[PDB]
Formats: structure tokens, sequence, C-alpha cells
């Protein structure tokens, strides 16, 4: 810990404190996040033990690389690859002239990758959401924050509270069945590639409820024809507003035909047919892929 | 699930190499004992159900367990400090919530101190280098039941069953992978319940026949067998619940067949 | 169950 000179703090998150530093023997940068451990009360937090555990298996370029973790008496250290900025602050940003159709295909297609070979490890990350993507400026983009993830060697147990994100949550979730699925990450990053076109947010919810809502407001209440078996899932109210999908020229407009067509394959209701990572790549929508750089 | 699978069932198998203790751990181990071991285990399945915990969770657990004590001798007023901390660090790796340190500390009658079971915890920690998503008998059972055709809880409850039998004995569970456990397990429940076998469709995929089990086969049987009167009870218990379908207390087959 | 010593 001695050999690294913290530069500037960029952002909080799960436990504590995240350092741009730099490694005074070798030059390399770096993004420190120091993990409190003063722990005279649990010991090492779940979201560590997770995040460690399974970055450690994980090593692919759209995953972003944790490089060492270091461990006192009183404090644990997580050493990563050090990244610009995030993919929250890059829209932001980028908002009012927006992001170039041809940088988010390369970011979706990006994400597909490294979800793909989570997937593939019986990794599910569970919070997919910009500020927990990462971009540099040679213009990739990378999964990070895997503090919630989990490995599904057997079937992962739905959290009865939910303390993660409403916005990119998936249908099936709201709804209360037992499991989550990879269904919900393709579904979460779904949602974030509609938010890079429209320059905003599909389902900003205000609650598990208001959720719902908005998602069946663009996309149209679900019925059994849809959703085998909606009906009889535990938060399923027969009172549910039935309102019709609509066209998704209508929701996002900037986008090419076989952009939508993914889009909607990613937003399908029933988790069964929701398109697998793998299959979303070889979709056409990515046959043009190039790699652009963000202007930062 | 439906595209990974057999990625994941890859995946399993080359990870379940590399998490694997040693198996000539324990007669290296100056102060304990394979029986020691197994009065421990038991107790974590007692542990299990107190606090109502997922079965991979005490799967994990002993897995840590086994790999602590193949780098680290420890003596025996200090193993059940070292479950404890295996237990409590599963816990936090594949429960919701898990207990609170407190309770962990509670259930050995408050024998260890927080600050020690919090102590243990890192070590355990440092001693696996991290390393805590092992493959386990539990979740290879739970890839192998997608191939019944077609399904049966008794089968299932079985297999678990005996699955969690082989936790308790080191000898000679830990001269076998989890994933060949968790094809014994399952043929035996398979052959106890519906007198049916270890099916084409897994032998295809796990590239086990079944003639390649029969080894570790064997002990299980034997085990099933002579469990009524194992020194240790607390699983014969547990699988007794109704949640369970009483499994534990069917009766074994005498043989096998082969 | 459960709260226990171990002896061994
Ligand atoms: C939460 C996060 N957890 C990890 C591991 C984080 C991380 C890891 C490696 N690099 C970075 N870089 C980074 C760079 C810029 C920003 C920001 F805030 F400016 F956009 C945020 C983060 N962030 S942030």
């Amino acid at each position: 810990m001695e050999n690294f000179q913290k530069v500037e703090k960029i952002g909080e998150g799960t436990y504590g404190v995240v350092y741009k530093a730099r490694n005074k023997l070798t030059g390399e940068v770096v993004a420190l996040k120091k993990i409190r451990l003063d722990t005279e009360t649990e010991g090492v937090p779940s979201t560590a033990i997770r995040e460690i555990s399974l970055l450690k298996e994980l090593n692919h370029p759209n995953i972003v690389k944790l490089l060492d973790v270091i461990h006192t008496e009183n404090k644990l250290y997580l050493v990563f690859e050090f990244l610009h900025q995030d993919l929250k602050k890059f829209m932001d940003a980028s908002a009012l002239t927006g992001i170039p159709l041809p940088l988010i295909k390369s970011y979706l297609f990006q994400l597909l990758q490294g979800l793909a070979f989570c997937h593939s490890h019986r990794v599910l990350h569970r919070d997919l959401k910009p500020q927990n993507l990462l971009i540099n400026t040679e213009g990739a983009i990378k999964l990070a924050d895997f503090g919630l993830a989990r490995a599904f060697g057997v079937p992962v147990r739905t959290y009865t509270h939910e303390v993660v994100t409403l916005w990119y949550r998936a249908p099936e979730i709201l709804l209360g069945c037992k499991y989550y699925s990879t269904a919900v990450d393709i579904w979460s990053l779904g949602c974030i590639f509609a938010e890079m076109v429209t320059r905003r947010a599909l389902f900003p919810g205000d609650s598990e409820i208001d959720q719902l809502f908005r998602i069946f407001r663009t996309l149209g209440t679900p019925d059994e024809v849809v959703w085998p078996g909606v009906t009889s899932m535990p938060d399923y109210k027969p009172s549910f507003p039935k309102w019709a999908r609509q066209d998704f020229s209508k929701v996002v407009p900037p986008l090419d035909e076989d952009g939508r067509s993914l889009l909607s394959q990613m937003l399908h209701y029933d988790p069964n047919k929701r398109i697998s990572a793998k299959a979303a790549l070889a979709h056409p929508f990515f046959q043009d892929v190039t790699k652009p750089v963000p202007h930062l | 699930v439906p595209d990974y699978h057999e990625d994941i069932h890859t995946y399993l198998r080359e990870m379940e190499v590399k998490c694997k203790p040693k198996v000539g751990y324990m007669k290296k181990q100056p102060d304990i004992t394979n029986s020691m071991r197994a009065i421990l285990v038991d107790w974590l399945v007692e542990v299990g159900e107190e606090y109502k915990l997922q079965n991979e969770t005490l799967h994990l657990a002993v897995n840590y367990i086994d790999r602590f004590l193949s780098s680290m001798s420890v003596l025996r007023g200090k193993l059940q400090l070292v479950g404890t901390a295996a237990m409590l660090l599963a816990s936090k790796f594949e429960e919701i919530y898990p207990p609170e340190v407190a309770e962990f500390v509670y259930i050995t009658d408050d024998t260890y101190t927080k600050k020690q079971v919090l102590r243990m915890e890192h070590l355990v920690l440092k001693v696996l280098t991290f390393d805590l998503a092992a493959p386990t008998v539990n979740q290879f059972l739970t890839q192998y039941f997608l191939h019944q055709q077609p399904a049966n809880c008794k089968v299932e409850s079985l297999a678990m069953f005996l699955g969690e039998l082989s936790l308790i004995d080191a000898d000679p569970y830990l001269k076998y992978l989890p994933s060949v456990i968790a094809g014994a397990a399952f043929h035996l429940a398979l052959y106890t319940v519906t007198g049916q076998s270890w099916p084409e469709s897994l032998i295809r995929k796990t590239g086990y026949t079944l003639e390649s089990l029969k080894p570790c086969l064997m002990d299980l049987h034997q085990t099933y067998l002579k469990a009524p009167q194992h020194a240790q009870q607390s699983i014969r218990e547990k699988y007794k619940n109704s949640k369970y379908h009483g499994v534990s207390l069917l009766n074994p087959p005498e043989t096998l067949n082969l | 169950a459960a709260a226990r010593s171990l002896i061994f």
C-alpha cells in the first residue's frame, strides 16, 4: 500500500471511497477501492467477498480487471485497472448533441460480449446501470461494480426486499417470482440501450408499482398469450390497467429497423423468450459495427 | 440456462479440479482426525437448519474448511472456530442475508468471541486467496436434475440427502470429485425410488458411464446402508422433515445390480 | 441442535 500515491477521489459506491492512484515504481495508474474494515460488526462485507471472488475468475476485455487485493489487519484495498469515467457521466455530458449511433452500437456490442462471458461462467451481474458501466478513451466499455453479482450453479433466490435499482429492473422480479435468471441482465441492458439512444431513461419508476406501470405503458400490459403464466405470479393483480403496446418506432425514433428488433427481443416480458446475450451478438444490428472513440 | 448450461457444466468441471482439497490432508494434521471433522460438519448441518440456510451454504462451508485444513495445522480447540468462520463466509457468499456474526458466536456457546470469529474469517479468506465460488455436489445435482424424465421430488431429495451424507466422511469421499459423487448420488436416488438408472443423456453430457461411477457408487451405497448406525445423525434428522418427502425414511436397496 | 461447544 506504500507503493501507491493517491491522486484524487473518483466516486463512492458499495463499501467506501474509490481513488485514482499511481504505482510509484511502475507508473501504472489504478483505481483503489478501499473498504473500511473498522469492521467491528460483521467483518468483510458480503459485497466485497463476491466482487473479489468473481472478478478474480472473470478475465475478459469488457469486464474491468481486478489487479490485486490488499489485505491489512484493519483495511481492505481493491486494486482495479483505471478507466476514465462511467457511462452515466458520458451521457449527461453528451446530452443535447447525443451519443452518435455508431458508438452506442459498439457500446452495446461490447457489453453483450462481457455479459456473455459473465453468464457463461454462471455469474449473474444483477445491477447493470450506466454508473456501473465504465468507459475509456480508446473507446472501450466494461462491466464493473460486481458487488451484487452472484454465482448461479444453483438458481439464485430473489431478494424479498430489493435494494437494487428500480429503473433497470425486470418485470419478472417486479411481479415476485422466486429466482433470478440471466434474463434480468439482458433487460437492464436493453433499458440502457434505449437510454443511450433517446438520451433519457426508459422506465423511471417511483416505486415497485409505478415501475410496473411505466413498463406496461410502453410495452403494454402482459397477458397469458405474451407471457404464459403471468396472471399467476405473486404480485400480479387482476386490476392492472390494460394499456396497449406502443409502436417501438415511437419509443426510439432515432433507431433503424434492426435496432428496434434487438431492443424488443431484449425487452421481452417472458424470461424464457428474452434474447440471450450469446444470441444478441449474432443479431444483424451488429453487422456494420466499428469502434469509434468518444469525445470525452 | 438453456444456452450456457453446457458452457457452465463445462466450466464447473474445470473449476472443481482447481478447488480440490488434498486427499492426504487429514493424516498430516498433527492434532485432528477424520472423526473430529465429522463431528464438525454434522454440527454445521445443525446450524444450517437452526438458522434456516440454503443447502449450498453448507456445501460451500465444508469445501472451504477442507482446503483451509489442507494448508494449516489447527488444534482441536480451534476447529469449531474454523468451521464457524467457514460457515459465516459461505453465508456471506451464498445467502441473501446471512446471520449476524453475533449469532454465529452465540451458536458456539460463546466459546469464542466476535473478534475471534472475525479474525478467523480474515485468515480463512487470506488462505483461500479469496477463491470462494467452488463448485459443489449440490450444484451438479441441480444440473443433473434437469435430465430426469420425468421429474420426481423423492428422487431429488434423496439424491440431495446422499450428497450431504458424503460431506461427513473424508474417507473415502475426498478422493472423489463432486461431479462424480453427484452422479453416484443421482443414480442411487434414481435407483432407489424408481429402479431406473444413470441416464444416457447424462452419460453423454458427463462422459461418465455407469461403470466409471461404480467405485464411488459403492462407498456411497455402503454409507446409505450404514447411516442409521453412523456415529453422526443430524442429516437423517434433517431429511425427515416433510420438506424433503421423508426420503431419509425409505429403505435402502441391499444391492445395486452392478 | 444447535448451541454446542463440540468436545473432541
Ligand atoms: C463503483 C465502482 N467500482 C469500481 C471498481 C469503480 C471503478 C474502477 C476502476 N475505474 C473507475 N474509474 C472511474 C472513472 C471515472 C468515474 C467518473 F465518475 F468520473 F465517471 C468513475 C469511475 N472506477 S467505480
